[PDB]
RNA sequence: ACCAGGAGUGGAGCCUGCGGCUUAAUUUGACUCAACACGGGAAAACUUACCAGGUCGAACAUAAGUGUGUAAGACAGAUUGAUAGCUCUUUCUCGAAUCUAUGGGUGGUGGUGCAUGGCCGUUCUUAGUUCGUGGAGUGAUUUGUCUGGUUAAUUCCGAUAACGAACGAGACUCAAAUAUAUUAAAUAGAUAUCUUCAGGAUUAUGGUGCUGAAGCUUAUGUAUAUGUAAGUGGAGCCGUACCUGUUGGUUUGUCCCAUUAUAAGGACACUAGCUUCUUAAAUGGACAAAUUGCGUCUAGCAAUAAUGAGAUUGAGCAAUAACAGGUCUGUGAUGCCCUUAGAUGUCCUGGGCUGCACGCGCGCUACAAUGAAAGUAUCAACGUGUAUUUCCUAGACCGAGAGGUCCGGGUAAACCGCUGAACCACUUUCAUGCUUGGGAUUGUGAACUGAAACUGUUCACGAUGAACUUGGAAUUCCCAGUAAGUGUGAGUCAUUAACUCGCAUUGAUUACGUCCCUGCCCUUUGUACACACC
């Protein structure tokens, strides 16, 4: 749930991925945990750089986050 | 025949909060009271805003303040008979008990 | 009583219910010097505990002064006689809370400006009672005319920080004057740690004391008996 | 039902009761414009009752909706009132009727599998329409 | 009774200041009713530490 | 503060800030930066301090009727705005606070922020202040507080000329990333299977299949459906399991029992649903010998090692001396001055603050082809919500709508609600034509809130389609989940958001610096600098 019409589509591929490296490491092969990683760490298109980048709270004077609006007779 | 009451328990002091878990639930497990453990709550966080100045001319910002405060549930499968004296002890500053009757 | 009311409602109404408590007792204490309430709300009866200094006088005949403070609440919020239990109790350390202090400093002004005398002897009795760091300041008319801010500092007063949010104490008051009005402003820093502390909170900021690192018997012999 | 997305599904269900007899038409329907924002009425009706397709999710997934619990949430795209835009409820009207189009409650109770499941046949005979 | 208009019961007048008798400055609909330019000196003993 | 930019505004429309204008009065505070969507100021009246009509009475000894009514109230007709016996023609009346000329106190959103307090803003996106010992010197005050290195940092090293100086900054306070690895669920449920809601033939078909199956109509009973025959038609029918789906419980599971039914007691899987998840209450958490021709051995950028993690990371807190900054209209903080039955106070009736040839600022509405339309797909979150006041709402119902009626829920992870948000995304309709872009103006009824609406309470319908096609000189903010688009909630609320406080989605160009310019921070430095180049 969550997300949106976009961001909610890209959580799929943290699962999509991490599914197969689980079922890998406890229950079939050391190597085929190894032949599904190499295969993607070449640029991983961030498939396991979960980076936090979180939306930011607001301040006063501006209408967004880092943003101020301005010119009080300067 | 055999009564499930459940008891709500909140207060401010997180402290108090975890001072309850340590006194309160054991000297009913003892005697096999059914807590099912800690029942934590999502808190009331509460945020007020205003202008902070009385005449608030210059740089006119504004001042945020907070609130938590953080609830903990106790449900047991015990009938009435059992329940009265953790009522009696042990009891906090700021915590509040809410049992039903009628 | 009893009410249907929102739970943060219900915690918001207590807070507005002691707002008003120390207001009158403010009102009326400020020569036995009164301190701090802490509040319990047990069942089957309310337990108030008021801080006060002069305690001798919070009595009065036959419990006058105390069937006075019952009688304050179970009319002014009209609750249940009988739930409602106040009791005003002789402080520790009186040089140490020093808000009452600051409170007889308005009975220690009327003595015709005597910073040297009595606000010079204000800093005395807080060192006296043992704090790092204490503060007083006059904020008003004084010498004439125009009014003038002087300092009175003495110690450790850090201004920022959570020991900041935790270690200090504050007290304005507002005397009358005879010319027009005084404001008295004083800060405390307090000692939380040594003497016997059990909750002030006791903590430590940032001081890292650090032990004996105690020299060893590197050889350590056998001198085994077997017995 | 979980096959293809319904863009061009609810085109068909809306046409197939129309085949059937069962358009039991509105009486205004010249001049609704669904909601007080539009400043267009639409091009026909068949548009209208699409949303048996969506509470054979949201009678699945939602809950056993109502009329107002729909509408509101409904259709919002909305430009409204000039300074500046806002949200509104779509007002419904005459589609709370639609029930009588179709003959702890229910709404549909033929949606179940007698309905739905000719609807779910339809969409599996154009799983064989699609196949060349 | 005579010459006591104003049927209070919609809008601000007159359900004013719980904490001042102030009509002009309040705060309200919380359940604070503070006349905010007294909440500063009265922020305690009511909760509301500042945190961010 | 630029540059490299971006979006803008300054043009247009409109809304408000305020002046000017005018008015009975258009209450008023505040003039650079730091008054200018501020006094939360989105005000019909109320507020209100303004204007115009009214209106209340408030102490005391003195004191004099005596209680032959000192008063206090209504009819009645004037006066009224209403009834105001406020007044009064005229009537009965509880009469006593003896309603006093007199002390004087009372009150005020009266005066003054050049009387102050309190509070706040700037000085403050920096890096500085200041004390006990000395040697500097007749003293002012200097030394400390550094020549450098490095730091966001008076941050440390090192020279080291008090140090043991003290604050400041650091440090601590909060916020989602972080093993559920430990207890934890009326959040959520993962699941598992019981199931029920079952398509398909995806499956295997048993009965069956041209013999009339499936499907199709008429008649009327029952209260039109269904039943049947005929009608009817020419291949399928019906049942199962696999597939994919509602539902209900799976809390110490099942069957036990007490129980109306949960638990164990009785056994089994010996777990016939467990805690992933949301919630933490915790420890964990780039926890930095992090490898790097070591820079004045001291802090060699190097991204690179991790693989939640190359800061999870933003605010809050903020000194020293101060300034004639802000306010006495926040206040029963308040000096002084003003007033006090004929009030500025106070309550009523009103108006007005909204008045408009004019200046301006803050923002929204657009100036359309990355669109305006229609639908369609189908996504949040902070929150939010009625006990002594009528909130949040669902469900049916009516109505072009606006809204109206009826039965509910919800004092709230519980109901609203899993809030199934906008812009996008998907087929179209439009042919660029001030145009179906753009919705000012203005009629009209239809609403509805409130006792009450009229430069307006807002909202409906169908009319009306201006100005304006990128905006002169100018000038705003800003380096990532940011700018910006696009929304919701909250705040003022009976109804009135275009602002305000955060929420959430969508997601750039470009900078990764410089000391020009307006800046700013203390090291030498001339000076007539002084109330400090105004």
């Amino acid at each position: 749930s969550g997300g949106g019409h976009v961001a909610q589509i890209y959580a799929i591929r943290q699962a999509i991925s991490k599914a197969l490296v689980a079922f890998y490491q406890k229950y079939v092969d050391e190597a085929s945990k190894k032949e599904i990683k190499d295969i993607l760490v070449q640029y991983d298109r961030t498939l396991l750089v979960g980076d936090p980048r979180r939306c930011e709270p607001k301040k006063f004077g501006g209408p967004g986050a880092r943003a101020r609006y301005q010119k009080s007779y300067r | 025949s055999v009564h499930r009451i459940r008891i709500t328990l909140t207060s401010r002091n997180v402290r108090s909060l975890e001072n309850v878990c340590r006194d309160l639930i054991n000297g009913a497990k003892n005697q096999n009271l059914r807590v099912k453990g800690p029942v934590r709550m999502p808190t009331k966080t509460l945020r007020i805003t205003t202008r902070k100045t009385p005449c608030g001319e210059g740089s006119k910002t504004w001042d945020r303040f907070q609130m938590r405060i953080h609830k903990r549930i106790i449900d047991l499968h015990s009938p009435s008979e059992i329940v009265k004296k953790i009522t009696s002890i042990n009891i906090e500053p700021g915590v509040e008990v809410e049992v039903t009757i009628a | 009583a009893n009410l249907p009311i929102s739970k943060k409602r219900k915690f918001v109404s207590d807070g507005i219910f002691k707002a008003e408590l120390n207001e009158f007792l403010t009102r009326e204490l400020a020569e036995d010097g009164y301190s701090g309430v802490e509040v319990r709300v047990t069942p089957s009866r309310t337990e108030i505990i008021i801080m006060a200094t002069k305690t001798q006088q919070v009595l009065g005949e036959k419990g006058r002064r105390i069937r006075e403070l019952t009688a304050m609440v179970q009319k002014r919020f009209n609750f249940e006689t009988g739930r409602i239990e106040l009791y005003a109790e002789k402080v520790a350390a009186r040089g140490l809370c020093a808000i009452a202090q600051a409170e007889s400093l308005r009975y220690k002004l009327t003595g015709g400006l005597a910073v040297r005398r009595a606000c010079y002897g204000v800093l005395r009795y807080i060192m006296e009672s043992g704090a790092k760091g204490c503060e007083v300041v006059v904020s008003g008319k004084l010498r004439g005319q125009r009014a003038k801010s002087m300092k009175f500092v003495d110690g450790l007063m850090i201004h920022s920080g959570d020991p900041c949010n935790d270690y200090v104490e504050t007290a304005t008051r507002h005397v009358l004057l005879r010319q027009g009005v005084l404001g008295i402003k004083v800060k405390v820093m307090l000692p939380y740690d040594p003497k016997n502390k059990i909750g002030p909170k006791k903590p430590l900021p940032d001081n890292v004391s650090v032990v004996e690192p105690k020299e060893e018997k590197i050889y350590e012999t056998p001198e085994t008996e077997y017995k | 039902v979980k096959d293809i997305d319904q863009h061009a599904v609810t085109k068909a269900v809306a046409v197939f009761l129309k085949k059937t007899g069962k358009l039991k038409v509105p009486d205004q329907m010249d001049i609704v414009k669904t909601a007080k924002f539009k400043e267009l009425a639409p091009y026909d009706p068949d548009w209208f009752y699409v949303r048996c397709a969506s509470i054979l999710r949201h009678l699945y997934h939602r809950s056993p909706a109502g009329v107002g619990s729909i509408t509101k949430i409904y259709g919002g795209r909305k430009r409204n009132g000039v300074h500046p835009s806002h949200f509104c409820r779509a007002a419904d009207g005459a589609a709370r009727k639609a029930l009588q189009a179709l003959e702890g409650r229910k709404l549909s109770s033929i949606g179940q599998r007698d309905l739905d499941r000719i609807a779910n046949q339809i969409v599996f005979k154009q799983r064989d329409a699609a196949k060349q | 009774t005579l010459w006591y208009s104003h049927p209070r019961k919609y809008g601000q007048g007159s359900r004013c200041c719980r904490a001042c008798s102030n009509r002009h400055g309040l705060i309200r609909k919380y359940g604070l009713n503070i006349c905010r330019q007294c909440f500063r000196e009265y922020a305690n003993d009511i909760g509301f530490k500042k945190l961010d």
